[PDB]
């Protein structure tokens, strides 16, 4: 018995009960859930003599839909998205920073957004599948560029500022930009906000805005007006790096060619958001709410 | 006879096995002839003379095509299923049918066939070399055992372990999970006290990782969440510090044709970097050592505890997501655990305890070997749980044991929310804890006012809620009201609430009394 040194309320005035008791609730089966024990321990073996006496023999059958209730095993599919990959992907010669990505570990559908158990479970479907000593007398001697293949990807994604590099570098998966003039009657309250979804990858604030339609209120369109003017991009684009010896003359090698890679870098990281700013102006210039509102 | 048996406990992983008993109700490990308690998991075969242990290991380098290891996995298990990544050491699985089987040779004359061995047959000679180790450490011949198991065992993969015993002369009475087996440990130990705990089991292996939540009240515990990792791990460690080293062997001879390719160079340099591993556990520095790696030529190197760690640093992230990962899947706050067990052989390692401690509040005790006086060995804790199992078991019979171990038995209707009482000053005090099965009688000693007099005990509902972090109580349901008259000041209320399995609920309010009853 646990004791608490904590003070109980004082009793109201003019309350009474039938031996100063009354019930209101009781515990509900929703308000209780089925989880099944481990057979271990001397009080399991003293819960199970009492059972044994109550029951005697146990009725296993009939209590394994009881216990379906809740499992905490999972099973998922062979295959979720199997993909073809053309002739072994023309065989897939080992060509370092050029091969693209997901698509070998077929995650196609998903890309960017994913989950570190699902690429496990991916990662291992795949090794099992193609691994050359299961199937080596099947000629996959010839299956070992794939194999490097698989394993580069793995190793590629598996960590996390690896892959969120390699997602930024190429995703590979960037619409055209939205409400082109051939692509008329598409709705610009819509399919703008669409954009802004699929383009706030790098967004350092999770409550994003949203576009909005005809009826959008002032405070709300200018809130997300003002995200968007002040962004801050975590991006970058570090995977097409020239290549250094590992083992390099120290530190000094290093920084040498981290020189030109900086200059790089920074040129780039301007034009894209030269780009950037160049799509929100588009955006603001269509908008119509802005041409009512300062009229008024 | 249940008049006259033998029983241990032995742990069984894809590394290493371990085998115990008990002396005086207290588990002890046993020690082989080799004098490891640790035995690897590991058969090598030379001359026709059949070797495992320590022995099998030393001779993994001398012997290509007759060592096979990390078979564990394998049985029971269906081509489609087979994981042979870590298995390009040991020999190439032919499917034979719907088991796959390793060809080594094991006679003795030099110009004999190959035999082509299955994996149960494998397991079946592993199960009677250890037994019969065991009768040699004991004087006595083993008959009975207790065999820990993975929870994710199939059905299949029960049926050979069980066959495969059967074919080594051994019954088992039962296969207890690791975690089970782990708090087990704890828990049967004299000083041990029987308390309502949040328990993760971290067990770290070779080959995997495990991370299980558990709710332990009343002595009997109740599995939240499983999670098994195959990725982050010391054979992971061990291929970062061979590649690192075969760095500096690079440098150091100019031209040094690559390691990789060789495989006695392979095979020589994850030893020889796992005992520097295992060193660097054991004190501040530690030294790496060579002999004739290729060409004859000779090396050395030192590594420090810090360098170790930099070097090492993305796996113990890689184990914080994954811990991390658990917690949210069992739906858990770090706050809402209570101990954390470090098990198995990479648990020793103080680095990784210090990071849980540093993921953890104050509030939650560590029990890893660095982090706590009272620990006990994380590669110990489920062979000695196993034995202690195989222990008290013994005086049931055997259709005792498979009345004992069916659904009916283990399942009941386990009580998701709290049921406790509210306290007023000028807050929900838990008496029954949240997923409690059925009749888990509690008990509570609360303050009586100021000057006392009649006072109310209401009892409620309650949840767990959590406030950015801090942990409080909401009060939900009003379960029912009950009154003392004339409590003395300062008296203390004893309380009893029984939420017996047909439901009912009992209400004691008794001053040192008011009783009520909850259809
Ligand atoms: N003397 C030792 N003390 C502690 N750890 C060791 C020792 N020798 C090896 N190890 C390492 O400890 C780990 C083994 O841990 P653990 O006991 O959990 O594994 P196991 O029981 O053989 O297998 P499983 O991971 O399948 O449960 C391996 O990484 C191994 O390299
Ligand atoms: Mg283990």
């Amino acid at each position: 018995a646990t004791v608490v040194s904590l003070p109980l309320p004082t009793l109201p005035e003019g309350w009474a009960a039938e031996k100063d008791f009354k019930a209101i609730g009781k515990l509900t089966q929703e308000g209780s859930s089925m989880r099944t024990l481990e057979p271990v321990g001397p009080h399991f073996l003293a819960h199970a003599r009492r059972v044994r006496h109550k029951r005697t023999f146990s009725e296993d059958d009939r209590i394994q839909a009881q216990a379906k209730a809740k499992k905490i095993e999972q099973d998922s599919d062979s295959d979720i998205s199997e993909e073809e990959d053309p002739m072994l992907l023309a065989r897939d010669a080992k060509d370092w920073k050029t091969q693209d990505h997901y698509k070998v570990l077929g995650l196609s559908k998903y890309r960017w957004r994913a989950t570190e158990d699902q690429i496990k479970r991916a990662h291992r479907k795949k090794v099992l599948k193609h691994h050359p000593d299961k199937k080596a007398a099947a000629g996959r001697a010839d299956d070992d560029n794939f194999f490097k293949c698989i394993q580069k990807a793995a190793e590629i994604l598996l960590d996390p500022v690896k892959r969120r590099q390699f997602d930024s570098v190429d995703e590979e998966a960037d619409i055209p930009p939205p409400t082109k003039k051939q692509l008329a009657k598409g709705n610009y309250y819509e399919l703008w906000g669409k954009v802004f979804e699929n383009e706030a990858r790098f967004s350092k604030i999770q409550p994003v805005p949203g576009f909005g339609n005809e009826n959008s209120t002032r405070e709300e369109v200018e809130a997300f007006y003002n995200f968007w003017y002040n962004f801050d991009s975590w991006r970058s684009f570090e995977y097409l790096d020239e290549d250094v010896p590992d083992d390099n003359e120290n530190r000094d090698q290093k920084r040498h060619m981290e020189r030109k890679n900086a200059n790089a870098r920074k040129k780039k990281k301007a034009e894209d958001n030269a780009r950037l700013r160049k799509l929100v102006e588009e955006a603001q210039a269509g908008d119509e709410r802005i041409k009512r509102f300062r009229q008024e | 006879a249940p008049g006259e048996r033998v029983v241990i406990g032995i742990t069984f992983g894809n590394s290493n096995s371990s085998i115990a008993h008990t002396v005086d109700d207290k588990a002890e490990v046993i020690a082989n002839e080799d004098g490891d308690r640790q035995i690897p998991t590991i058969l090598s075969y030379v001359d026709g003379d059949e070797y495992y242990g320590q022995q099998a290991k030393n001779f993994l380098v001398r012997n290509p095509k007759n060592t096979v290891a990390y078979f564990r996995d394998i049985l029971g298990q269906d081509f489609k299923s087979v994981d042979p990544t870590h298995n390009h050491a040991s020999a190439h699985p032919q499917e034979a049918g719907d088991n796959v089987v390793f060809t080594i040779k094991d006679k003795a004359e030099e110009d004999a066939e190959p035999s082509t061995l299955t994996v149960s047959e494998i397991a079946t000679r592993y199960l009677r070399r250890l037994v019969g180790a065991a009768s040699e450490y004991l004087g006595k011949k083993v008959t009975s055992a207790v065999i820990t198991i993975p929870t994710n065992f199939t059905e299949k993969q029960k049926a050979a372990l069980i066959a495969a015993a059967a074919a080594a002369d051994l019954e088992v009475l039962q296969l207890i999970s690791e975690p089970a087996a782990a708090v087990l440990a704890y828990d049967a130990r004299p000083e041990a006290t029987i308390s309502d705990k949040i328990i993760v089991v971290a067990d770290l292996g070779g080959s995997r990782s495990d991370v299980t939540v558990l709710a332990s009240r009343s002595g009997m515990y109740t599995i939240l969440a499983t999670v098994h990792d195959y990725e982050y791990h010391g054979i992971a460690l061990d291929k970062v510090l061979i590649d690192h080293f075969s760095k500096e062997f690079l440098k150091k001879n100019p031209g040094a044709k690559d390691p990789r390719e060789n495989p006695r160079s392979l095979a020589k340099l994850r030893l020889e970097a796992e005992s520097t591993k295992r060193a660097l556990s054991r004190s501040t520095n530690a030294s790496f050592s060579v002999e004739s790696l290729i060409d004859g030529l000779d090396f050395a190197s030192t590594i420090n505890r810090l360098r170790y760690e930099t070097i090492a640093r993305t796996v113990f992230e890689g184990f914080n997501r994954l811990v991390e990962s658990a917690v949210k899947k069992a739906g858990l706050d770090p706050l809402d655990v209570d101990e954390v067990i470090m098990s198995g052989g990479t648990s020793n390692t103080p680095r990784i305890a210090a990071n849980f401690r540093y993921i953890f509040p104050e509030s939650t005790r560590i029990l890893a070997p660095s982090t706590d006086p009272s620990a006990l060995n994380p590669s110990e804790l489920q062979a000695r749980g196993a034995a202690l199992q195989a222990s008290l078991i013994q005086e049931f019979e055997t259709e005792d044991i498979e009345q004992s171990t069916h659904a009916a038995v283990t399942t009941m209707p386990h009580v998701t929310n709290a049921i406790g009482v509210v306290s007023v000053s000028e807050k929900f005090v838990p008496i029954i804890a949240p997923e409690t099965a059925v009749p888990a009688r509690r008990t509570v000693h609360l303050d009586a006012p100021k000057e006392g007099g009649d006072v109310l005990v209401k009892v409620v509902e309650g949840s767990t809620h959590i406030n950015v972090r801090e942990k409080v109580w909401k009060i939900g349901s009003t379960l029912a009201e009950a009154a003392v008259r004339g409590v003395k000041k300062g008296a203390k209320v004893e309380v009893t609430i029984n939420v017996n399995t047909d439901l009912t609920v009992i209400v004691t309010a008794r001053e040192v009394g008011v009783r009520g009853t909850l259809s």
